[PDB]
RNA sequence: GGGGACUCGUGAGAGACUGCCGGGGUCAACUCGGAGGAAGGUGGGGAUGACGUCAAGUCAUCAUGCCCCUUAUGUCCAGGGCUUCACACAUGCUACAAUGGCCGGUACAAAGGGCUGCGAUGCCGCGAGGUUAAGCGAAUCCUUAAAAGCCGGUCUCAGUUCGGAUCGGGGUCUGCAACUCGACCCCGUGAAGUCGGAGUCGCUAGUAAUCGCAGAUCAGCAACGCUGCGGUGAAUACGUUCC
């Protein structure tokens, strides 16, 4: 998102309740996970270029 | 056979029928029917009197009945009213108080449809 | 904080505004921006200025609306009608 | 060498443990008529036996486990039809017209994404 | 007896079997002794997210992980092959505990 | 569909009684899965019939099934400026199916109090002729009659 | 697009995860290390031509690898850079490294290097109708391709409006799982703005 | 304790390939029917989106060519707003009941989650909840009792022993904080709604339908939204005239 914002998130709030979650790459403030804690757009490209292990694509 | 002055229609059992008191629901009838020994089996046609008696005292000494309810609801939303709370100003104006969406919604606090 | 265990919640910077000035029994009115703070039976006749969103609206506890909160009694929305 | 059969419908598993008797259908140490009160799976419990008519002896016993009703009663079906062949010879042909011993593949099939269910979707609001 | 319990675990197939039938394998030739490994169920964790970077709901990719277990559970012990347990060249993506 | 007819589905003879209309007709019942309850339903019919029959309850239920089974519909269809319908012959498999589906949509608006002595007292009528399904029996067959005019377009 | 990543699909069928660990509540904080050593290993280095990169990482130990065009560069003057890009990955890892800059065997059949050949010629700004056909030759010219595909798309020249134009030879067989195709993306940083490269390079079913 | 019988777990595999027989077809592609077979002609489902189209969407994931601000479009903080409300449209959940309401007893799962945690038991409170605390980084323990289902009893066609919006009062939990604007619980109150016009939607089998359960995001949550898991479980398709 914004440089400011992502330094603000990567810091420690006052009132721990306020404290949230980013990207790891982007900075998305949206659709963020907590295992991965990255995006779900930062968590495609990455799983598809395979550089973070475990991941692969499904069908049952 | 009035009870307190809701004037329970006949051919109906003890559980329900005390239920169509305004301020009596079936869980307090549960109770109604139980310090008194009434059982919930039973016909209101064949209710005798003496048992009426037996609640026609705990009623009045351990619950709250017509009238003494609507009195006191009227009076603290009219406190409501009085006191220019948030919550007073919204019943006046009749849209929803608890903060229901007002956008495609709020027909029950409002009538039906305009359409203008 | 809603729960009766652990009590009401009033700002610290509201109550030692308020009893300084109960205990030399005074009725000047302070500007506080505190929406959340619930009124107890601490500030009966005393004035308030509550902040709500724009500018300030004074509220005066007279004797019963004690037992709500400082927010309730401030209109932020402006609406009057479509027509 | 006793024999031990297993008979599964959609995911129910049973153990059947034929043994030649005077009939008694105890499944999971309990009776046929309190386990399953439904007339239509107490068919299909002795039909494979009415097949072949050997009703009155060889009683069995299975343990239950999984799925519901209808897939505890087709997995005891399918044990007790791949259960009598292992004792005779000569049924199978018999219990492979009657079509018995077929494992009866029917799998619940997935939700798909994009769908209220796995088939079912969203009204269309061409407009 | 049971006082040696191994819970070697990681992300794939053929990277657990070769960590363990091959490597703890190291301590039976000592005179030890072995079960055989342990399978053990396999969970699935399933995420669901949306293909394009907006706008789009009704496009979605599905990305799991395995994480498969296995046990071992060597029984008799002797002090000159706890050392070599300890010297072990675990693959990298195996990962192994005592109890 | 496109490719020719689609295979039925077989269904296997009642533990009860020996016939395969009372399995078939339960699964007409049958709505939101309650087999179990359509089926107690069915045999409660039967079971509180056979006491006012004396016959035995599937006989009447044939008796029933009987009259109320169509022979010729109405099937419609457009040719130039105005739709019309045809008289066709109906296959016994179609025709019971629906004779017995307008047994059970009339016995859901039938006036007892419930439906277990609703379809009861249904099939009796039905047996006896003289019930709404009855009725609709020889009206869609007059109606049919009076298109047969139009029985020269049999698609 | 409407393509999906071969390396997507194959991953786990044909090829492999380009990072190897095990973790269960640490590997929140592998993956945010990881995407920043591959920011600074991708950033000030161009010129020496990345590959790949594999990430090990093991109780405490951690081994980068590294596949490049040219080793010369980021070794320098025998351990100039090489030991500079330590030192930037240890004061941002905390964590003793061991990096290991080996090769790329051929960095011609190689994609994700035909694509920054053809991206940074691009930059140079001549005629990527000769970029796209000299990668065609360079890459038909190895005992072991059975086909390639280039695809570039941009303003391709000053033009006011976008293309995306592809050449092809031999078989390229995106829908088949037993193809190894490997995929390469790069974007071509130019004066009008930027360019796709995407290249696609089958080399047999497998081995 | 014990045993490798079985299940199950999960590794390697085998099997389904018109493979064999009967008929038709230039002896072809193939086609109808059979034997064996758990599965028969692609066994079912999924992943998979050719060249391109829409100057389709995204400059607000990210990157970016040009254009624009620098005591302001930068930047920090408290509040309020993104949740408003005579209307209109769109997608859903609950209903308008007896194939049901309620009371009681009683069975049968699958898939997932758990250390900033799962909270077994015991006790208190009608309940949300509260406390002590065993065990568990989990095929171990918790979640967990799945719910619809079966048996018996009451209710008896009523705006009801339907519906649960609505309101007052009293509360629990989270969160510094619950009014704007959280969720859950108890009592009383008990609206519209009696099956919805023109028009219109989904669905061919373990499907529709119906019933719960789980997860991501998430301190909490408007979770009826989204993605998944399983219980019960259908009726029809003669056929291509028409849309
Ligand atoms: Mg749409
Ligand atoms: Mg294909
Ligand atoms: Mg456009
Ligand atoms: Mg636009
Ligand atoms: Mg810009
Ligand atoms: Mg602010
Ligand atoms: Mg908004
Ligand atoms: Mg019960
Ligand atoms: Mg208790
Ligand atoms: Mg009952
Ligand atoms: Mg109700
Ligand atoms: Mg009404
Ligand atoms: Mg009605
Ligand atoms: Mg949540
Ligand atoms: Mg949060
Ligand atoms: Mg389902
Ligand atoms: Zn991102």
């Amino acid at each position: 998102a914004k440089k400011a914002l992502v330094n603000k998130a990567a810091g420690k709030p006052r009132f721990a309740v306020r404290a949230y979650t980013r990207c790891s790459k982007c900075g998305r403030p949206r659709a963020v996970y907590r295992k991965f804690g990255l995006c779900r757009i930062c968590l495609r490209e990455m799983a598809h270029a395979g550089e973070l292990p475990g991941v692969q694509k499904s069908s049952w | 056979a009035r009870l307190v002055g809701v004037d329970l229609p006949r051919d109906k059992r003890m559980e329900v029928a005390l239920t169509y008191i305004f301020g009596i629901g079936r869980t307090r009838s549960n109770e109604i029917l139980a310090a008194t020994g009434i059982d919930r089996d039973l016909r209101t046609r064949d209710l005798t009197e003496e048992q009426l008696i037996h609640l026609r005292d705990y009623i009045e000494a351990n619950l709250k009945v017509e009238g003494d309810l609507r009195r006191e609801v009227q009076a603290d939303i009219r406190r409501k009213i009085e006191i220019g709370c948030y919550q007073g100003l919204r019943h006046r104006r009749g849209m929803p108080v608890r903060g229901q969406r007002t956008k495609t919604n709020a027909r029950t606090r409002k009538g039906p449809k305009r359409t203008i | 904080p809603r729960s009766l265990k652990k009590g009401p919640f009033v700002d610290e910077h509201l109550l030692k505004k308020v009893d300084v000035q109960n205990e030399k029994n005074t009725k000047q009115v302070i500007k506080t921006w505190s929406r959340r703070s619930t009124i107890i039976p601490d500030f009966i006749g005393h004035t308030f200025a509550v902040h709500d969103g724009r500018k300030h609206v004074p509220v005066f506890v007279t004797e019963s609306m004690v037992g709500h909160k400082l927010g309730e009694f401030a209109p932020t929305r402006t609406f009057k009608g479509h027509i | 060498r006793p024999i031990q059969t297993v008979g599964r419908r959609k995911e129910a598993v049973v153990r059947v443990r034929l043994v030649p008797g005077t009939g008694k259908f105890d499944l999971n140490g309990r009776s046929l008529e309190d386990y399953f009160p439904n007339k239509v799976h107490q068919q299909l419990i002795k039909a494979p036996l009415v097949t072949v008519d050997r009703v009155e002896s060889f009683d069995i016993f299975a343990h239950l486990g999984g799925g519901g009703p209808s897939g505890q009663a087709g997995a005891l079906r399918l044990g007790i039809a791949r259960a009598l062949i292992l004792v005779s010879p000569e049924d199978r042909p018999a219990l492979k017209k009657a079509g018995f011993l077929t494992r009866d593949p029917r799998a619940t099939e997935r939700k798909k994404y994009g769908l209220k269910k796995a088939r079912k979707a969203p009204q269309y609001s061409k407009r | 007896g049971q006082k040696i319990r191994i819970r070697l675990k990681a992300y794939d197939h053929e990277a657990i079997d070769a960590s363990a039938r091959k490597i703890v394998e190291t301590v039976v030739r000592t005179g030890a002794s072995v079960v055989g490994p342990v399978p053990l169920p396999t969970e699935k964790n399933v995420y669901c997210v949306i293909r394009s970077p907006h706008k789009y709901k009704d496009s979605r990719e599905h990305f799991e992980m395995r994480t498969h277990k296995r046990l071992i559970d060597i029984i008799d012990p002797t002090p000159k092959t706890v050392d070599a347990l300890m010297r072990i060249d675990l693959p990298a993506s195996v990962d192994v505990n005592i109890q | 569909p496109r490719k020719g007819p689609a295979p039925k589905r077989p269904l296997v003879n009642d533990p009860v009684y020996g016939s395969q209309l009372v399995t078939q007709l339960v699964n007409k019942v049958l709505l939101k899965g309650k087999k179990s309850l359509a089926e107690r339903i069915v045999y409660g019919a039967l079971e509180q019939a056979r006491d006012k029959t004396g016959t035995d309850p599937v006989i009447t239920l044939k008796r029933a099934l009987d009259n109320v089974k169509p022979a010729l519909e109405v099937r419609s269809r457009r040719v130039g400026g105005a739709t019309y319908q045809v008289p066709v012959e109906v296959r016994p498999d179609r025709s019971t199916t629906l004779a017995l589906r307008w047994l059970v949509g009339y016995s859901r608006q039938r006036r007892e109090k419930t439906m277990i002595e609703r379809l009861a007292n249904e099939i009796l009528d039905a047996s006896n002729g003289l019930g709404a399904s009855v009725k609709r029996r020889e009206d869609t067959h007059k109606m049919a009659e009076a298109n047969r005019a139009f029985a020269h377009y049999r698609w | 697009g409407q393509k999906i990543n071969p390396h997507g699909f194959r991953l786990g069928i044909t090829t492999d995860w380009k990072s190897r660990w095990y973790a269960d509540k640490q590997y929140a904080e592998y993956v945010k290390e990881d995407v920043a050593i591959r920011r600074l290993l991708s950033s000030g280095l161009e010129r020496a031509g990345i590959a790949d990169v594999e990430i090990e990482r093991t109780r405490d130990r951690v081994r980068v690898d590294i596949h490049t065009a040219r080793p010369g560069i980021v070794i320098g003057r025998r351990g100039t850079e090489a030991d500079r890009i330590r030192a930037d990955l240890e004061k941002l890892t905390g964590k003793q490294v061991q990096l290991n800059i080996l090769e790329v065997k051929n960095p011609e059949s190689q994609a994700q290097l035909v694509a920054q050949g053809v991206a940074e010629q691009l930059s140079n700004r001549v005629a990527f109708r000769r970029a796209m056909r000299k990668a065609i030759q360079s890459a038909m010219r190895q005992p072991n391709v059975k086909g390639i595909r280039v695809q570039c798309s941009g303003r391709l020249g000053g033009a006011e409006m976008s293309r995306s134009e592809f050449y092809r030879e031999g078989r390229v067989p995106l829908h088949t799982l037993r193809a190894d195709i490997d995929y390469g993306l790069y974007e071509a940083k130019t004066t009008f703005g930027r360019i796709g490269v995407k290249v696609w390079i089958y080399k047999g079913d497998i081995v």
